[PDB]
């Protein structure tokens, strides 16, 4: 690393600094004073003080990226968001008066909720002890399941049975299915929670 | 605090670790009390410098163009891209990159995000005019070099507290990450 | 030949013949203006093309064609 | 609704409507614009279930010129120019809508760039063996020309006997629609049917039967270059295409009773840099000589009033779903990221 150990990662939060000195506790006051002496790394290309910044969508874009092509990854992500928004508007205009109160048209809400509906609570760990591999259950950290939701979504949308359907249209359809607790990714979550229930005795091995 | 070996040099006597700690505890106890001028000089005898300038970023001086408009110039570098920005005290948010409007120079939305970051952080969007010249590098390197130059130039027209806030956000630090051999 | 030229000569040009034909047709349907028109055309053909030159040409052509 | 205007008749718009949106009825949409509107404005129409156009200074000036047009003088060439995605195509569409409501004959070319690239079925014209025909691209235009001007095709009547083949011919005095029909049925005679139509419309309009509007978007394609090749892998010049060669005759001001309105476009252009937008840069020497004298009208980015009204229109359609977009900080961020450019603003607001 070209940064020395002294350098600390920057805090881009714009509302943090505007917090009044009166609201500062003694501990937070000490942290603020300490940070002044410290060296800070240059903020990286990416996150910004922009009010539209969404770390989850940035991570999803980074995980769709291939070969450093971030322009194409972001183009695909924005096309997916636009397709989701247009499909929801189309479904909203064709709805009855009472059905229009339960149709979500905000694409960010749909994306976050879809990625929440695919997170597995428990997982499996391959562990060979007796000369035979044993898949023991384990509860996943929050980071691990948050990563797994995105990885499963991307892998499902890259499956080759989806033939000549361009990526944005596939991804919007998968997101809208997962929004309603349907589709192959929710099935992949359920079939993991079932293979981790059919091995609840091997947990003791861990 | 004076470190053990140079304390030995000052005393011209070899001394252990524990007695060094005892001396330093006495010095701290003296510092806590309402030490006077002579006492502060005595304590200063046993303290070298590590520099407090990490606190303070250097503020550029405000210059004046022939029309009488106040402005400030600064420079930045990212990978091989090198940028020099001129920020005018009063403006309407017009950024000119190499004599071209910024949205025409930077088609990609991300670079425009990068140019937006410094002014947006201090809530001064639409309140300055920028005339920058960048050279070398690629799209993102040029965007980052411009962003650093505008941050350094904008340091002149904000409060010292906002200068520190920009420093803590990583907006005034050259990024040293470059291609390895 | 015209292709060899590095300066624009308004006299005996496509622009000159076009504007003459247009004015003859206007007279059938029914100068400083032509001087300013040729100045604008020569500027656009020789110097750099900016929006100021384009606007100057627009005003000249509007006055020639009686557009307001 | 501060962003909307109830005066939905383009003949009565003035400077007080600048920045306000007026609605185009579905009937006018399907009649006047089978092909005119930009591809990404049609998406907005389908999503919002309405086609609302903002009234801007370019279109207002171009309408004020057309209202005071003397139909005895030769047709005047108006050229809309401006930076990329600034609103020149939609200003042209505004003017086309104004002229259609006053019973003009609309000769609208949605994009002249399509006729100089990516043609699979290129033929040699039987009428003239040194020119090529584009039956797919001419038959596609003929159907929509029939749709837009269905009324006049029976009132207008040809003035010569046209021979399609030894068996089939159109006799003098027949309605023009028949010719159109002959182009729509047998695409082999599509390009020949287009030229005849032009030959009629430029001629009879002089006689005074109707007022003709020649609206050509992406006009800079006619005097440029093509990416079309022969069988010996040689380049074909634009003047060797019959469809292009016949349209250049409409641009010359050797007729009266109409106006020629044009719009430059670097989008879809061939062998032009991205940042070229000025009339000479895009037209070329030949194109500028062909159009000179012409009136160039500049289209710019949204001014603050127009930008605020556009964002208010999007909000009134509930098209900005992000919670921070309505706020003032969000509007400042949108303004900076787009720089008030209508196209960039629309694209960024699309996924918000
Ligand atoms: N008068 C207008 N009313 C409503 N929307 C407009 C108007 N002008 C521009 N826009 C918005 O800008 C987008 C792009 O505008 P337009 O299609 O007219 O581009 P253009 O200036 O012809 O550019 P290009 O060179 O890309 O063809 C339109 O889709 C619409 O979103
Ligand atoms: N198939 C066919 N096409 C015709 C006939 N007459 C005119 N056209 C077409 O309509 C256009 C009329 O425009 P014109 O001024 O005559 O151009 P020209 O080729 O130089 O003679 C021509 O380009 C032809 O393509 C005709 O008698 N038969
Ligand atoms: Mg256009």
């Amino acid at each position: 690393s070209r940064y020395s150990p002294e350098f600390k990662d920057p805090l881009i939060d714009k509302e943090y600094y505007r917090k009044p000195v009166e609201e500062l506790t003694e501990e937070e006051k000490y942290v603020r004073e300490l940070k002044k002496t410290q060296l800070i790394k240059a903020a990286p290309a990416g996150k910004t003080s922009s009010v539209f910044e969404d770390p989850v969508i940035s991570k999803f874009t980074n995980m769709m990226m291939i070969g450093g092509n971030k322009v194409l990854a972001r183009s695909l992500m924005i096309q997916t968001l636009e397709a989701v928004k247009r499909k929801q508007f189309e479904k909203y205009h064709a709805a009855s008066a009472e059905e229009q109160a339960t149709i979500e048209r905000n694409p960010y809400t749909i994306f976050h909720q879809a990625l929440k509906n695919c997170e597995p609570m428990i997982g499996l760990v391959p562990i060979l002890k007796g000369g035979r591999f044993y898949q023991v259950p384990v509860p996943l950290p929050d980071r691990r399941r948050r990563f797994l939701a995105m990885k499963w979504m991307i892998t499902e949308c890259r499956d080759k049975k989806h033939q000549r359907t361009l990526m944005p249209e596939k991804l919007s359809h998968k997101l809208l299915e997962a929004f309603h607790n349907q589709g192959p990714v929710i099935k992949r979550k359920h079939d993991l929670h079932k293979m981790a229930e059919a091995n609840r005795a091997l947990a003791h091995y861990r | 605090w004076l470190i053990k070996e140079e304390l030995e040099e000052m005393l011209v006597e070899k001394l252990s670790d524990l007695d060094y700690m005892q001396f330093i505890r006495l010095l701290e106890k003296l510092l806590t009390s309402q030490c006077g001028a002579a006492e502060e000089e005595f304590v200063q005898r046993f303290r070298r410098s590590v520099t407090l300038e990490s606190k303070k970023q250097l503020i550029e001086p405000v210059q004046y163009d022939e029309q009488g408009m106040a402005f400030s110039k600064s420079e930045g570098k990212r990978k091989t891209a090198k940028a020099e920005a001129i920020v005018y005290k009063h403006g309407s948010g017009r950024i000119k990159v190499n004599g071209i409007d910024y949205q025409l120079y930077f088609p990609i939305t991300q670079d425009r995000e990068q140019l937006m970051f410094p002014f947006h952080f201090v809530d001064r969007l639409g309140k300055h005019d920028v005339t920058c010249t960048v050279s070398g590098g690629g799209r993102s390197a040029q965007a980052g070099a411009i962003r650093l130059a505008m941050a350094k130039a904008l340091c002149s027209f904000v409060t010292e507290d906002e200068v520190e806030w920009m420093r803590q956000a990583g907006l005034l630090t050259t990024d040293p990450r470059v291609r390895e051999r | 030949t015209e292709a060899d030229m590095e300066e624009y000569i308004w006299e005996n040009s496509s622009s000159e013949r076009n504007i003459l034909e247009t004015l003859l047709q206007m007279k059938a349907a029914e100068t400083k203006e032509i001087e300013e028109y040729k100045k604008s055309v020569v500027s656009l053909k020789n110097e750099e093309e900016n929006e100021n030159s384009i606007s100057q040409y627009k005003e000249s052509v509007k006055r020639l064609l009686n557009v307001t | 609704a501060i962003s909307r205007t109830n005066e939905n008749d383009p003949a009565k718009h003035g400077d007080q409507h600048e920045g306000q949106h007026y609605n185009i009825s579905p009937q006018d949409l399907e009649t006047v614009f089978p092909h005119g509107l930009p591809p990404r404005f049609v998406m907005q129409v389908k999503t919002f279930s309405e086609a609302c156009l903002m009234v801007r200074k370019p279109a207002l000036e171009l309408l004020h010129y057309l209202k005071n047009t003397s139909f005895a003088y030769p047709a005047i060439r108006y050229l809309l120019y401006g930076e990329k995605g600034t609103g020149k195509t939609l200003s042209l569409c505004h003017v086309i809508h104004f002229c259609a409501k006053q019973d003009w004959l609309i000769l609208h070319i949605p994009d002249a760039h399509l006729w100089v690239k990516n043609c699979r079925d290129l033929l040699q014209s039987s009428y003239n063996k040194q020119r090529f025909d584009q039956p797919l691209e001419a038959s596609t235009w003929l159907k929509n020309f029939k749709t837009t001007n269905e009324r006049f095709l029976n009132q207008i009547k040809v003035q010569e006997k046209y021979v399609w083949n030894k068996r089939e011919s159109t006799e003098k005095g027949s309605p023009l629609g028949e010719v159109v029909e002959q182009g729509i049925t047998r695409v082999r005679n599509a390009t020949d049917a287009v030229g005849i139509v032009l030959k009629e419309l430029k001629r009879q309009s002089s006689l005074g039967m109707f007022h003709l509007l020649v609206a050509v978007d992406g006009i800079n394609a006619l005097w440029g270059r093509t990416t079309l090749k022969r069988e010996d892998k040689s380049p074909i010049a634009p003047e060797e295409l019959a469809l292009v060669h016949n349209l250049r005759k409409m641009m010359k001001n050797d007729w009266h009773g109409g106006a020629i309105v044009s719009a430059l476009s670097q989008t879809g252009s061939l062998f032009k840099p991205r940042k070229a937008y000025l009339p000479q840069e895009l037209l070329g020497k030949e194109g500028f000589d062909a159009l000179d004298p012409f009136i160039p009208i500049l289209v710019s980015n949204y001014n603050p009033k127009e930008f605020e009204s556009c964002i208010q229109y999007y909000l009134e359609n509930n098209w900005l779903q992000h919670e921070k977009a309505p706020t003032e900080e969000g509007k400042k961020e949108l303004l900076f990221l787009s720089n008030a450019n209508p196209s960039l603003l629309e694209r960024h607001c699309a996924y918000l």
